[PDB]
């Protein structure tokens, strides 16, 4: 969108003020119109990571099982318990069997 | 790969599996007179033929989704 | 499929190419128009020099090869 | 029982066309047909290819 | 009647797919260029020729 | 048709047989005209000359 | 010892030699690949092949004709090249045949191997052969029917030999009325054996059913600038004379005046000479004149100026059909005009085929000439179109000189192979052997024919030789279902001329490749 | 050692894009080979 | 489609493949000439062969046992392999027969060739010696003599 600005002489340090004074601006939006519910309701926050965790997967291969996937993720974050630390979540791939036969093993 | 006729031999066998419900009736491999692999002892696993549907399902949609290809 | 001996282009590859030669043609004599605009030495690997500011002679000396910048400098 | 119904791409839908004004000879639409299907008939009586 | 006839060659089917094939290439090659909204082709041949 | 187990000669008269009832289907779609119905020429060659 | 595997070399360099095992081995090799190469495109069944050639042009050719498909081909095994010349020339005797003996010498060949194997000396298997060569010659003539005397059975006789010939090629979709085509053309050449009065123009577009027989005739030549293009009654004068810049042939002849004076007047001298030889040809009488050679431009005029039409650059071949199909005579010379015949017709005019222009002959006088129009979608149909009626005309003129005919279908092989057969009992030795490894070629032959149509071809063979054996002389292969019927019923029919050279060549050919016992090679250049 | 009868067949069809694609270069490099036999040795010894 | 006659290449730089008919012709070639090869070495007038080694020992070996003929030469015909191992297996087995189990099976896959070339199903051929391979091996059963009482 810049470049036909660019070839016509537009010195490049107003473009990028503008940038700067844009993305401020529209972090600052996002920030104040950003949907948060103030009542930490487990039912609420279950529901919440849920359909994050759905919208976070229906784009790949296994979104056709959003939901499953979704709530197994869920359940195997919320058990751990202040770090959140990757490495406490094994990963296993064994060859063979339909997608849903993959488990979450507590 | 019996040597009978694909086409016709699937409608002639679909058409009474309509007829009758009897989902045992199949195709006469051996030519032992009848269709019924019931009679015929013809017996595979459910889990076998689930994981083949599945598995292949999967797979089909896996290669559908592929679009770009990138060799060296 | 094809079995065509030769290369294929097809969608916005071709576009993209052809808008690309266009604009390379069109680059290539931006610099000459308007009275603050300069003239150009085209020197043809034999030692005759071509000081010229004529869009149509610096188009017609140069050897060009895409058919779209060879369509531009017919124009 | 639409008998003259296709595509109209100047509304992007579909209606009559000969109110479209869109009409072509009936020696196109045969013509194409009966070389074609004569074409692939002579295709498929064919079942080697040789190089000389 | 039976196992019947058995096919013993079997190239006589490869050579008719291939040839199947080669004519669904050169269709769908050829299949961008139909109707109002189709665009044209620019080839360039052996030589330097250009043609749209 | 052909994975299916038919014969390419089965194909060939069933091809034939559905071409002569398509150019009889055709034939009895079309509309006769005059050459001296000027308008119809000039929507033949617009629509001819539509897709270039 | 032997010339190769010999402790010194007796040859140049690129020579080489193969013993008697080996010999034999190429030999059957190759005449079996040919065989089952030229196999499968035979019978009502068959299909067609693609011959893709590997020059600069790569012409594209699709085929049934086994001549064609064995003349167009690399063939390096000199017994497959004997074959391809024993091909070429019963494609020469006859139009039709050369599949049918390629593959009757391959089945014979094959079973010379299957004897020789067996210990059995290749002298006993040529007498053998010879012995039931003989018997299945007598059989073929004593089953073989004349029907020339009585119009009407010749004409039937005529179509099915027409339908059965046609039967195997692409114009099988069109059967009868390319059948009833070529029966015309045939017949409208008065009993004269030359196909070249035949002509066949090849017009690319339309159905492949809109191909008819002309019934004047058609010429592919122009009229000139200021003629008519279109005359009744036609009185057509034929000539092959010079008519361009028309030279005195004293060749050492010359000018040699000393003014240019003189130069105009030896000019106006040769235009009134042009001008009295197109006073002396328009003295006949004519309308429409056709020349051979060109027609230049005074000529053209002056022909003009006489509403003369006036065609030229017509070659041998043009002149002579138009002779033909007119009457008039070939003249070069025109100080006699009662003593030269003028062709007549009752219309020329120009017709528009395709997008070309031709000039039609309507009406004509004797009509001994015929012109076919092919139309095609594809340049390949049109080309095979051509040469399924080139054999078509060839067998039916080959049934108009000699009308002895016999039944096709695996009918006649199967009685001659009965007789064999017969014979082959009743000798001692293993030439018995030898005449039942013939027998089986001829069974064979219907084998094949039943094979490429996916039928039981054991069953049917089997169903035939027992009619044939019992005394049903006239079974054969009915295609329409894949059953036996009766050849005499079912009307299909075939030369005798062109069995009896298919089993004579067939035999000579298997006797002179079985008598190979080494394979001497050049060095190649 | 049997069927030296090979009749490649369907084998040419299928690959003359690549044969054509070294065969252009064979004959680009055969100008240049065969203009320069008409001096290199046509008469270099004598 | 096939594996190989199709617009796309599957297969690494040198892979190959053989479809029905051809590979059938290779099998067929393959087994004829190894019984070819093993016979003329049988009955009582059977005659020797020579081996020469290509190898840098090159050591001489004239024999006349079908197993010896079949193991030093270089097979590349996987069914000439197939019949190599036979040959092999019957020699361990059993000290004679190598031969005879040899040309056996090469005649027998000649006469499946021209069953083949008949247009015959090979699954029928197969049952079709399966059966007359029962009923060989009782007739021979019954047809052995024991003299294993009187020394
Ligand atoms: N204005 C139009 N609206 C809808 N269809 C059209 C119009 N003009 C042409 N067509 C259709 O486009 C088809 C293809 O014509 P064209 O693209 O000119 O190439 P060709 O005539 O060679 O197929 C015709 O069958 C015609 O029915
Ligand atoms: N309609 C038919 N019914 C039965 N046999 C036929 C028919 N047409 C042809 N044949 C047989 O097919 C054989 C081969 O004929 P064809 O393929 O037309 O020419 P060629 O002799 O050159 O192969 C002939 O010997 C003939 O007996
Ligand atoms: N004296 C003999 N008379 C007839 N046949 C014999 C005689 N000796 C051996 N044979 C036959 O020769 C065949 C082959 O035996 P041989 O070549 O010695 O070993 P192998 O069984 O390994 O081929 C046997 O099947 C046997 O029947
Ligand atoms: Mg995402
Ligand atoms: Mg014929």
């Amino acid at each position: 969108q810049v470049k036909p600005y660019v070839e016509e002489g537009l010195h490049p340090q107003i473009i990028i003020r503008a940038f700067r004074t844009a993305t401020q601006l529209a972090v600052n939006k996002i920030k104040e119109i950003a949907v948060t519910v103030k009542k930490a309701d487990k039912v609420e926050q279950r529901k919440l990571l849920e359909k994050c965790a759905m919208t976070a997967l229906s784009s790949k291969l296994i979104s056709q099982q959003k939901a499953f996937f979704a709530k197994m993720v869920v359940d195997a974050v919320m058990m751990l318990d202040d770090l959140l630390q990757l490495k406490m979540i094994g990963i296993k791939k064994v060859q063979g069997g339909a997608l849903e036969d993959s488990q979450l093993v507590a | 790969n019996s040597g009978m006729n694909p086409i016709q031999t699937m409608t002639e066998v679909r058409a009474r599996q309509v007829k009758e419900m009897n989902p045992a009736l199949g195709i006469d491999c051996l030519h032992k007179g009848t269709n019924d692999m019931k009679q015929q002892h013809v017996i595979e696993t459910l889990i076998g033929k689930k994981q083949q549907i599945s598995l292949a399902t999967q797979m089909v949609r896996m290669i559908l989704k592929i679009d770009d290809i990138r060799k060296p | 499929p094809l079995s065509v001996f030769g290369d294929r282009s097809t969608g916005e590859t071709i576009r993209s190419q052809n808008v690309m030669a266009a604009a390379s043609i069109a680059n290539i004599v931006k610099s000459s128009l308007g009275p603050v605009g300069l003239d150009k030495m085209l020197v043809d690997d034999i030692g005759d020099v071509t000081i010229t500011n004529d869009g149509a002679t610096i188009l017609k000396l140069l050897e060009v090869e895409h058919p779209a910048a060879k369509v531009l400098c017919e124009l | 029982g639409e008998k003259t119904a296709g595509i109209n791409v100047r509304k992007g839908g579909i209606s009559n066309i000969l109110e479209e004004l869109v009409v072509q000879p009936l020696l196109v639409s045969v013509s194409a047909l009966t070389l074609a299907t004569e074409t692939v008939r002579s295709i498929l009586k064919i079942d080697d290819v040789v190089n000389t | 009647r039976g196992k019947g006839a058995y096919q013993d060659r079997d190239k006589p089917a490869q050579i008719r797919f291939s040839n199947i094939s080669a004519a669904k290439a050169v269709a769908d090659a050829i299949r961008t260029s139909l109707g109002p909204k189709g665009m044209d082709k620019m080839i360039q041949d052996g030589k330097g020729d250009v043609t749209i | 048709l052909l994975q299916k187990g038919i014969h390419p000669t089965i194909i060939s008269e069933s091809f034939q047989k559905a071409l002569e009832k398509g150019i009889e289907i055709l034939t009895d779609m079309s509309r006769p005209v005059e050459l001296s119905d000027r308008e119809t020429l000039l929507n033949s060659a617009t629509t001819s000359l539509n897709s270039k | 010892a032997s010339l190769s595997l010999a402790p010194v070399n007796i040859f140049k360099a690129g020579a080489d030699e193969e013993r008697a095992e080996t010999a034999r081995l190429t030999s059957f090799i190759g005449a079996i690949a040919i065989g089952d190469l030229v196999k499968s495109t035979l019978g009502p069944k068959g299909m067609d092949k693609i011959l893709l050639s590997s020059g600069r042009d790569a012409s594209l050719m699709v085929t049934n004709d086994g001549a064609t498909i064995l003349k167009n081909i690399g063939v390096d095994n000199p017994a497959a090249k004997v074959l391809v010349d024993m091909s070429r020339v019963q494609d020469d005797e006859v139009g039709d045949g050369t599949t049918s003996v390629t593959v009757l010498a391959a089945e014979l060949l094959r079973e010379a191997e299957s004897l020789i194997a067996k210990k059995i000396h290749p002298q006993t298997i040529i007498a053998g052969w010879r012995e039931a060569t003989k018997a299945a010659r007598e059989a073929l003539l004593s089953s073989a029917v004349d029907h020339g005397s009585d119009e009407v059975k010749f004409r039937q006789d005529l179509m099915n030999i027409a339908g059965t010939t046609l039967s195997s090629k692409l114009l099988t979709h069109h059967k009868d009325h390319f059948t009833k085509l070529a029966v015309e053309a045939v017949l409208r050449l008065k009993g004269s054996g030359n196909l070249e009065a035949i002509h066949i123009i090849k017009k690319l577009g339309g159905s492949l059913a809109d191909s008819y027989l002309d019934e004047g005739f058609l010429l592919d030549k122009k009229i000139g600038v200021n003629q008519p293009k279109r005359i009744e009654n036609a009185k057509i004068l034929i000539a092959n004379t010079g008519m361009d810049t028309d030279k005195i042939k004293i060749f050492g002849s010359r000018v040699r005046v000393d003014s240019t004076a003189k130069v105009a007047e030896i000019e106006h001298a040769e235009k009134e000479k042009m001008k009295e030889k197109v006073e002396r040809i328009l003295k006949h009488g004519i309308n429409c004149f056709i020349n051979r050679q060109l027609i230049y431009n005074y000529p053209e005029q002056l022909f003009g100026a006489a509403g003369v039409m006036a065609i030229e650059h017509a070659d041998f071949a043009g002149v002579e059909r138009l002779a033909l199909v007119t009457g008039g005579e070939i003249a070069s010379t025109f100080d006699h005009p009662e003593l030269v015949k003028l062709g007549s017709c009752k219309l020329i005019e120009e017709v528009m085929i395709g997008e070309d222009k031709l000039i039609h002959f309507s009406g004509v006088a004797l009509g001994e000439a015929c012109t076919i129009v092919l139309r095609g979608a594809t340049q390949q149909i049109l080309d095979e179109a051509e040469r399924s009626l080139h054999d078509a005309l060839c067998v039916l003129a080959q049934t108009v000189k000699d009308s002895r005919t016999v039944y096709g279908g695996g009918c006649s092989e199967m009685l001659m192979a009965h007789a064999v057969t017969q014979l082959a009992n009743r000798t001692p030795g293993k030439e018995a052997v030898a005449m039942e490894s013939y027998a089986k070629a001829l069974r064979m032959l219907p084998t094949i024919i039943a094979d490429n149509a996916g039928y039981d071809s054991a069953d049917l063979v089997a169903q035939l030789r027992a009619a044939h054996s019992e005394g049903n002389t006239t079974a054969g292969l009915d295609m329409r279902e894949g059953t036996i019927g009766d050849m005499a019923i079912l009307g299909i029919t075939e030369s005798f001329q062109v069995k009896r050279q298919v089993l004579l060549s067939a035999a000579e050919a298997a006797e002179v490749i079985l008598r190979v016992d080494n394979i001497i090679k050049a060095a190649p250049r | 050692l049997a069927g030296e009868g090979i009749s490649v067949n369907t084998g040419p069809k299928g690959v003359i894009n690549d044969w054509r694609r070294f065969k252009q270069l064979e004959t680009e490099q055969r100008e240049e080979q065969c203009r320069e036999m008409e001096r290199l040795i046509k008469k270099l010894s004598m």
